[PDB]
RNA sequence: UUCUGGUGUCCUAGGCGUAGAGGAACCACACCAAUCCAUCCCGAACUUGGUGGUUAAACUCUACUGCGGUGACGAUACUGUAGGGGAGGUCCUGCGGAAAAAUAGCUCGACGCCAGG
RNA sequence: UGGCCCUCGAGUGCAAAGGCAGAAGGGAGCUUGACUGCAAGACCCACCCGUCGAGCAGGGACGAAAGUCGGCCUUAGUGA
């Protein structure tokens, strides 16, 4: 089966939001995403 | 190795109408034992013809 | 002189039946050596004639062995004709029927072509004659 | 393929006629997003003996917000084709799903046709 | 949730761009698939279980243990010996995990040429795939001690060579 | 030395040509594989033989 | 009584390519959720249940000969018989049958059947 | 691991030929019909052998039903 419930805990807030207003749950918790290349 | 091997019913030697052992030889046993429900024995239906 | 792949080792004989079509008009060259008499032509004849017109031309113009043997003929030893086990490794043969082109030669002046193809006709087992590219 | 739901359904039917082999009085379905068609046809003379469709029940009742096929409208189309050959003299009829797997509402078309005395 | 704005904001730009007559032609990310080529999943049964556990946890649903199309001699490859592990995931989990690629595979690689368009966009219709960078932060990374292939492939309704690349550019995949 | 010469000699013709009289049960074709397929009123056999079911005529088409 | 898809049967077989035309009805996709169900992973298919937006795709219809298919007559090969020539390999006439190939061409099929608006 | 041409060039346990791409190719679901009593008529045909078989009765499998199933794509794998 291997359900995952990909809605609740989603971490993904970038330094420069607007481009990243969204965020989504799953099985991952850190709400921060690196700016990386630009 | 494909040795022959015959199957057999549920004997019940009786004083009824001709009842009698019903062998059915078949082949191929290179395995563990295989019974099968070959049928139309002396009694009409059948099930689990062993050996 | 022979094929590379031995599709089938031995191959029994056939027979000639005169050309009526595919008279092999002319394709390369400008002067051909048209056969007239049906016969076989081994690969060793082919060698011979080729040598003849190559060393005779010797200055220009290109030869064209228009036909390639591709069928084996066997020969048996002197053992009372029992069973035809092995003779295909012996010569190969091109069945050449009438009306067929054997050589073609271009880039050569007229009469030089006549001597090349006339000599070449001497090395070869059947009466031919040379044709121009009409 | 590219007409996935056309090659698929169509040929799947051709399968049902290759080996399944219904030849004598055969009833065939066709379920489209708006309707259900059904035919009782004979191979010998190649004419539809007795048809029916969701263009005769909807004269009285149907619904569009649904898929034109719903278990109940199918119930009624098997109802009608039944009570059509229930009076025409066609006892056994070679049912053939038109390529649609037999589960689902073509169930209901079958059982609908069965309840009204079609030797099936 | 990459889906929604993708549906209302960046559809009109392609629709106006190509100058269609029907939005019905505009391309979309049809499906992806992630697979993990394995040297010998046969002889590492708990490596088959490594495919199950890891590749299942990473993406939405379970994997698919893949059977040998045809055998290869020399190697222990009968027709069926599982060498390859895939998950033909689609629907919208597709959006969530190309999302976590945009979000946890763009940032945490080490080399960056990015994405060469004319590279891995070559087709009659797109099959865009990437090699390596299999590991993610969520999974405990220090368990593996070996290399292992992988694919991340894609499809599309339009058959240019850029509009699905541009679709990756309209999303978090420039170079 | 010869190695050769092991031919079977089997026979497999068409038995009832188009527009002959077919008994019922009679064989139309005994064939190796299915050159002629069964049409209607004929039955395939175990080894692809094609035999008539009802009296009449055979029509190859 | 055309048109719409529903099934089929003689067949030259029927198509791919370029073109167009089709939305009131029909057909099909986009859309939506999930009992029955179903995905060896996925509602992709299959399923049931909804919205019912375009004709884009697909299907249908009218053209096309650029391909594909088809295909002649005539002539000639060959061959039945009756004969002949050649040291042979093999060749030639008389009466009868008669092509493959190529080329010109010929087709983008003909009919039924039922529910319709 | 995804996208385009395709003539059935893939395979079909083992040789070749004929066959088969609604497949006889591959994979699933359940199962033992690789049953008993048989059989009009055919094919082959020195004899001995050999091959196919509509259809019926019993008792079943599968299948919703129609239907198919008395061995294996067919011809070798066997001897009075």
């Amino acid at each position: 089966k291997s359900d995952i419930h990909p809605e609740f805990r989603e971490d993904a807030k970038v330094y420069c939001n607007g481009e990243l207003v969204m965020t989504t749950g799953g099985t991952q918790k850190d709400y921060t995403v690196e700016v990386w290349s630009g | 190795v494909k040795v022959i091997l015959e199957c057999t019913g549920c004997v019940r030697k009786s004083v009824n109408k001709g009842s009698r052992g019903v062998s059915r030889y078949i082949t191929q046993k290179n395995r563990h034992n295989t019974p099968s429900r070959l049928e139309l024995r002396k009694f009409c239906p059948y099930c689990y013809k062993h050996t | 002189l022979s094929p590379k792949r031995t599709r089938f080792r031995k191959q029994h004989r056939g027979r000639m039946k005169g050309i009526s079509y595919r008279g092999n008009r002319i394709c390369f060259g400008r002067y051909a050596l048209q056969a007239l008499e049906p016969a076989w032509i081994t690969s060793r004849q082919i060698e011979a004639g080729r040598r003849a017109m190559t060393r005779n031309a010797r200055r220009g113009g290109k030869i064209w062995v228009r036909i390639f043997p591709d069928k084996p003929v066997t020969v048996r030893p002197a053992e009372t004709r029992m069973g035809s086990g092995k003779g295909s490794p012996e010569y190969w043969v091109a069945v050449v029927k009438p009306g067929r082109i054997l050589y073609e030669i271009s880039g050569v002046a007229e009469n030089i072509a006549r001597r090349a193809v006339a000599i070449a006709a001497s090395k070869m087992p059947i009466r031919t004659q040379f044709i121009i590219s009409g | 393929h590219t007409r996935r739901e056309d090659r698929t359904a169509r040929h799947v039917r051709i399968r049902k006629k290759v080996e399944g082999t219904p030849e004598r009085p055969r009833l065939c379905v066709f379920r489209s997003n708006k309707h259900l068609y059904v035919q009782v046809i004979d191979d010998t003379k190649m004419h539809t003996l007795a048809a029916a469709s969701t263009m005769q029940k909807a004269i009285s009742e149907n619904i569009d917000y649904s898929a034109g096929p719903t278990v109940e409208v199918a119930q009624k189309i098997g109802e009608m084709i039944a009570k059509s050959c229930l009076e025409k003299g066609i006892t056994k009829v070679a049912f053939d799903r038109g390529g649609y797997p037999y589960h689902g509402r073509v169930k209901a078309l079958a059982d609908a046709a069965r309840e009204h005395g079609l030797v099936f | 949730r990459l889906k929604t704005n993708y549906i209302e904001k960046m559809v009109p730009l392609l629709k106006e761009e190509f100058s269609y007559s029907n939005i019905l032609e505009v391309p979309k990310v049809v499906k992806i698939v992630v697979n993990c080529g394995i040297g010998d999943a046969s002889q590492n049964a708990k490596g088959l279980d490594a495919a199950i556990n890891e590749l299942a946890l990473i993406t939405g649903q379970r994997p698919v243990k893949t059977k040998a199309k045809t055998s290869i001699a020399g190697f222990k490859v009968r027709e069926g010996m599982t060498l390859g592990i895939a998950v033909t995931l689609r629907g919208n989990l597709m959006y969530s995990f190309l999302d976590r690629l945009i979000n946890l595979a763009l940032p945490r690689t080490r080399d960056f040429q990015g994405v060469n368009p004319n590279s891995f966009d070559g087709h009659g219709n797109y099959s865009v795939g990437f090699r390596e960078q299999s590991v993610f932060p969520e999974i405990k990374p220090e368990i593996v001690g070996k290399a292992r292939g992988m694919d991340v492939c894609i499809t599309t309704t339009a058959k240019t060579d850029k509009e699905a690349y541009k679709l990756l550019s309209l999303m978090g995949m420039p170079f | 030395t010869k190695n050769g010469r092991d031919s079977k000699g089997q026979r497999l013709g068409v038995k009832i040509y188009g527009d002959q009289v077919a008994k019922p049960g009679a064989i139309i074709i005994r064939q190796r594989g299915t050159k002629f397929h069964p049409g209607k009123n004929v039955g395939i056999g175990k080894d692809h033989t094609i035999f008539a079911l009802i009296d009449g005529l055979v029509k190859f088409e």
